[PDB]
RNA sequence: AUAGAUGAGUUUGGUGAUGGCUCUGAUUGAACACU
RNA sequence: CAAGGCAAAUAGGUACAGCAGUGAGGAAUCUUGGUCAAUGGGCCCACGCCUGAACUGGUAACUUGGAGGAAUGAGACGUCGAUUUAUCGAGUAAAAUUCUGUAUACAUAUUGAUAAUGACAAUAUGUACAUUUGUCUUGACUAAUUACGUGCCAGCAGUCGCGGCAAUACGUAAGAGACUAGUGUUAAUCAUCAUAAAUAGGUUUAAAGGGUACUCAGA
């Protein structure tokens, strides 16, 4: 015979918790329910954690077509739909893999995809856009900027963000240079000068587009300069890759993090606690 | 070998919260107490209580010794800064007055005034507090097995580890058989389609298929682990939620680890069914493990 | 340039991060390497880098 | 003290504190074997009353110390090779050592069910 | 007798060689005069490469090695071969055609 | 957190409270933790310099939270601004 | 390298001090007992 | 060259703090293996020879890292433990079903190496297998309880302490708390300890101002 605790479980699970057996309605059906900001709360005791929306299937395609077909800069697509550049780049990567599967006649998880998408809040982009997907201007809280500093200055001094950065540290930059899309500030400065919106977007596209070229150029030169130091000597079986480097850059006392060689005077640390012996990155 | 710590995983008497979609766990989570009484208990008794509650869910399959070192006292956070304010103002007004800012009248004088005073100039929503307390178990979200459980690919953390150990996941297009691989920003872990369907799929009852062989759309297949036609687990809708630091693709069962879980001013990106009072106590425990 | 970068690797789309956006704390590396020698003196132009110096100490 | 008085060596090490088990602390040894010289009963002091089962042991080093026999009933007598570990009978002056019960000649309690590790008692093996 | 040779470092079944400039009659792994480069015997495979090719990673300071070779440094058989591939010296052994 | 640093003495019991940055937690003793957790503080680093009397410890640390330096009084006293760099940098007060 | 600084039990009829002892944390080229 | 130990006799060798190993001492620490294939060294015109360094196999939970199984499981309408025979628990626990093929085993291939030489093993792929619990604690410090037995006895104890006939502290039984192929204890070290205080202490009544101040050195 079922115990009372078990009996109460099925009692709650039959009437109050029955609404969670099958997902009939579209959208989140969590326990916490709608909050103050219209976001479902998965755990009632924790109000801060919320079920944030996920880009709908049709939304991912729109982002993909814009970057690939129209060749628009990633920064512009991010600023347009208020999607983080790191997320826009991921959607493209994931979408490319889909094209491979479809190109290789692989079966997709359509039954699983449709079922899971009905349990998560979505944000269809385009015409019917109510709110931005996420914040594209989040700036990392640097450790230096977290300190409590009250600097004594003149009574009539114009303390600016530039002066605040120098008070926190000497090498610190203001929050105007830490943004992932710094062109927005320049775009917003045009609206303060009563510049037509049409021309304001034109300058924005050119600015972002020009910025991507510089990034690509730097990346191109880097990779081209890294392959100039490698000498590939094909042999009967393998291909030897002789990389060059300055053997004199071992610091002033031999101890340097970016040196090349097995260090002398170190016993094998295999016996130390919490010794990482797993791959740290997959290239 | 089932250890003595797993003897009572979903017990209704103890009422623990575990990282799984089991119906027994759902009942415990739903009917969990609103606030455990911690007034009479001492500081150690409060910390020990919080440790047990939080450790029953966060990294339950991780030895206490290992997590003690994994616990980091570095709680990351971000701050939203709109470009509109950046253009107009340069932060000089935030120092006007005596350094802290131009004072404003009290709240009891404003109500009497017919016309409200001009709003203070600052970023939008620049007074809400950021929940640092609810970030203690952030390092556990970097585990390859926990990240799979948060992408709704496995039914629990235990099952998510099985897929990794049995060579079913591939990080950045390469087989990864280590459930402790700490994902890096940009990595792309992809689970096998079949293992995801079985985990999230409904149980395959041989009795329900007995009357199915005689009597878009997917045909019934009696030679597959999950029940055909595939349908979500019985109680998967109560735990269906994806964090903001992941960009999953249901179709190919792949996701990208965009960044590390971060606390914003108003929310947190660490799934935790515990109030800040408990996490705050747990955080104090691991400062000196006492 | 051996093979094109596939969409799986994170280098398929390069998105440079903003300055001072991470605080990774590197661990102290134990051990040292021997300091190579300073062949030339610190002042003046040595005789080893003159017009002909290898034809004077290694004549054919 | 002034900076001059510190150059002259005014900061000397604190006076050493006597250890609990000097015989072991001196040579940094966790235990020592000794031949039992006498098996007797020592009496507690002011608060406590009873009869402790001590034993005069001659360690390998040469020192003759008075150990303590934890448990109910022992199996050692004159000229018994026993293993001595650190410890102290708080209420017994002169007793600053214990004796391992699963030791060479000292046998663990046979009727012990709880905390067998402390008394060197193998598992009963009721079914096995 | 200055010698360009390999100092074996690594764990069991995980050889990792370190190119050094040391006197002949000295311990193999003793602190040398200079560390020209490193050598990895086990061939690797490009991450995203399914053709099946293999390569060996060698970080060598050609400029520094050349100077020592010009003053009478005697590279060993193993190191001589590596220098030959780069083109500094002529091969010490060649496959017979007949 | 509190403003700056405070040091209050109550008959041989001295308590030193420091203001720590956000996300530091209440890395304080058990008695101070109950007071900080109750008053609304979330980041603090205390210390008992001389004595650890349970009662005076509570009296001294309670008297220290009422003796915080007022940045606005110090400004009017010196005729100089005391600008919080954290607020100017982030264009507001990040709570 | 900017997060890193923490206590507890015990002297007195009682209170506040002084001052030791012990526990709380981490560890070993360790030994022993039960496994 | 001298002395003693072993050996030696008319001789005049030997000292394993070279590798493995034996005895002894001790709380306590290993195989009398294979190969010069790799790296290094000595001799050599060259080939080549030698290498107890070295590379490899073996023994030990000594340490670290990893594996050591996930999901479903409600009416076997049973069993057990208590006891308010109907309340409180063992209990989703078990059985059962549905999947996986981890350590490992076997098989193939590649690789450690090339002018040529592979002692031994690593890695990849394929197939196949679901394999133990142990231990401490339970008055406060310090997370976690009752019953019985014993009666300042037997015993527990890191500190304060407990036990003198209704003991939450001893010994059994059950439960509970916790770590886990480890768990405890003993020894030692750092920290705790501003507890020799340079950073950074103190000396009327608590440990501690010299009996005194003229004064060389010295601050
Ligand atoms: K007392
Ligand atoms: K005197
Ligand atoms: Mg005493
Ligand atoms: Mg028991
Ligand atoms: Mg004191
Ligand atoms: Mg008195
Ligand atoms: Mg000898
Ligand atoms: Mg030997
Ligand atoms: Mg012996
Ligand atoms: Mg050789
Ligand atoms: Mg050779
Ligand atoms: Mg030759
Ligand atoms: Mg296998
Ligand atoms: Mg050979
Ligand atoms: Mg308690
Ligand atoms: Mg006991
Ligand atoms: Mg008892
Ligand atoms: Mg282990
Ligand atoms: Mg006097
Ligand atoms: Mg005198």
């Amino acid at each position: 015979v079922q115990s009372v605790r078990r009996q109460k479980m099925f009692s709650w699970l039959d009437k109050k918790g029955s609404a969670y057996k099958e997902h009939t309605r579209q959208g989140p059906n969590l326990l916490g329910g709608q909050g103050k900001d219209g976001l479902a709360v998965p755990f009632p005791n924790n109000p801060y954690f919320k079920s944030q929306p996920v880009l709908s299937e049709g939304s991912r395609e729109i982002i993909y077509q814009d970057v690939m077909e129209k060749g628009l800069p990633i920064k512009a697509v991010s600023a347009k739909y208020n999607v983080d550049v790191r997320r826009v780049a991921a959607v493209i990567r994931l979408k490319e893999i889909e094209k491979r599967w479809i190109k290789e006649y692989k079966p997709l998880a359509r039954p699983y995809a449709r079922a899971v998408m009905k349990m998560l809040p979505q944000t269809v982009l385009g015409g019917p856009d109510q709110k931005p997907h996420e914040s594209i201007n989040d700036v990392h809280v640097h450790s230096y900027t977290t300190q409590q500093l009250f600097v004594p200055v003149s009574e009539s001094r114009e303390f600016t963000r530039e002066d605040a950065a120098k008070a926190f540290g000497d090498h610190i930059l203001p929050v105007d240079k830490k943004l992932r899309v710094p062109e927005l500030i320049e775009f917003q400065k045009d609206l303060l000068k009563e510049v037509p919106l049409q021309e304001a977007n034109r300058k924005f596209l050119n600015a972002t587009a020009a910025s991507e070229a510089k990034i690509a150029e730097r990346e191109a030169k880097r990779r081209q300069a890294v392959e100039d130091a490698i000498t590939r000597v094909k042999t009967d079986r393998f291909e030897f890759r002789f990389q060059e480097f300055n053997a004199e850059n071992v610091g002033h006392d031999g101890r340097d993090r970016n040196a090349v060689g097995w260090r002398y005077g170190v016993p094998f640390p295999d016996r130390k606690r919490s010794q990482i012996k797993i791959p740290t990155k997959v290239e | 070998m089932k250890i003595r710590r797993l003897f009572k995983y979903h017990s209704l008497k103890k009422k623990p919260i575990r990282p799984t979609w089991n119906k027994y766990n759902l009942y415990n989570l739903a009917t969990a107490g609103r606030e455990p009484r911690i007034s009479g208990k001492t500081f150690f008794q409060q910390k020990w209580l919080a440790k047990s509650l939080t450790r029953a869910y966060h990294g339950e399959h991780i030895k206490e010794r290992k997590w003690a070192r994994m616990f980091s006292r570095r709680l990351p956070a971000v701050v939203n800064m709109d470009p509109a304010y950046m253009a107009k103002y340069n932060g000089s007004e935030q120092a006007a007055g005596r350094g802290s800012g131009l004072s404003e009248p009290p709240a009891y004088e404003k109500t009497a005034d017919e016309k409200p005073a001009k709003q203070v100039i600052a970023n939008p929503g620049r007074k809400v507090p950021t929940p640092y307390e609810q970030m203690t178990f952030a390092p556990l979200e970097r585990r390859l097995d926990i990240a799979i459980f948060r992408a709704l690919f496995a039914s629990s953390a235990r099952q998510a580890r099985q897929m990794v150990v049995h060579g079913a996941v591939t990080v950045n297009g390469k087989k990864m058989k280590h459930p402790g691989y700490l994902l890096n920003p940009g990595d792309l872990f992809q689970v096998d389609v079949e293992r995801v369907l079985y985990a999230t799929g409904a149980p395959k009852d041989k009795k329900l298929l007995a009357a199915a062989m005689k009597a878009e759309d997917n045909e019934i297949d009696p030679s597959k682990p999950y029940m055909t036609p595939w349908r979500p687990r019985n109680y998967m809708s109560a735990f269906a939620f994806i964090p903001r630091y992941l960009e999953v693709n249901q179709n190919i069962c792949a996701a990208v680890y965009l960044r590390h879980p971060v606390a914003r001013p108003g929310e947190s990106e660490v799934p935790s069914p515990f109030s800040p009072t408990i996490n705050q106590l747990a955080f104090n425990w691991y400062l000196r493990r006492g | 340039d051996s093979v094109s970068i596939p969409p799986d690797s994170p280098n398929y789309i390069k998105v440079p991060e903003p300055p001072q956006s991470s605080e990774v704390r590197h661990p102290f590396v134990k051990g040292h390497l021997p300091i190579p020698r300073s062949i030339f003196p610190k002042k003046g132009v040595p005789e080893k880098v003159q017009s002909g110096y290898v034809n004077r100490i290694a004549p054919k | 003290a002034t900076l001059n008085q510190v150059m002259r060596g005014c900061r000397k090490p604190q006076r050493a504190r006597h250890a609990v088990s000097p015989a072991l602390s001196s040579i940094k040894s966790p235990a020592l074997k000794g031949v039992c010289v006498k098996v007797g009963i020592t009496r507690p002091k002011k608060p406590n009353s009873g009869e402790r089962k001590t034993a005069r042991v001659r360690l390998s080093t040469g020192k003759v110390i008075t150990a303590y026999i934890p448990g109910e009933g022992h199996n050692i007598s004159q000229h018994s090779v026993v293993l001595v570990r650190g410890g102290r009978a708080q209420d017994c002056p002169g007793v600053r050592y214990h004796l391992v019960r699963g030791a060479l000649d000292l046998a663990g309690v046979a009727t012990r069910m709880s905390s067998r590790s402390k008394y060197g008692t193998k598992k009963p093996k009721k079914a096995s | 007798v200055l010698k360009l040779r390999l100092a074996r470092f690594g764990r069991t079944n995980a050889p990792f060689y370190n190119i050094v400039v040391a006197h002949a009659r000295t311990a193999r792994n003793s602190k040398p005069l200079e560390v020209i480069g490193t050598y990895d015997p086990v061939p690797k495979k490009d991450t995203y490469d399914t053709t099946g090719k293999l390569h060996k990673d060698i970080k060598l300071d050609v400029t520094r090695a050349k100077y020592w070779i010009g003053v009478g440094a005697q590279p060993t058989d193993t190191v001589w071969r590596l220098l030959s591939l780069v083109g500094i010296l002529d091969p010490k052994y060649k496959k017979p055609q007949p | 957190t509190i403003y700056g640093e405070v040091t209050t003495k109550v008959s041989g019991t001295i308590v030193r409270l420091n203001s720590r940055p956000p996300g530091f937690g209440l890395r304080v003793s058990h008695r101070i933790f109950e007071m900080c957790r109750a008053a609304g503080i979330r980041d603090l680093s205390a210390k008992f310099l001389r004595s650890r009397n349970p009662m005076n410890t509570v009296k001294a640390t309670y008297q220290a939270l009422l003796s915080q330096p007022n940045p606005e009084d110090l400004a009017i006293g010196r005729g100089k601004k005391l600008v919080d760099v954290r607020k100017v940098y982030y264009g507001g007060s990040v709570y």
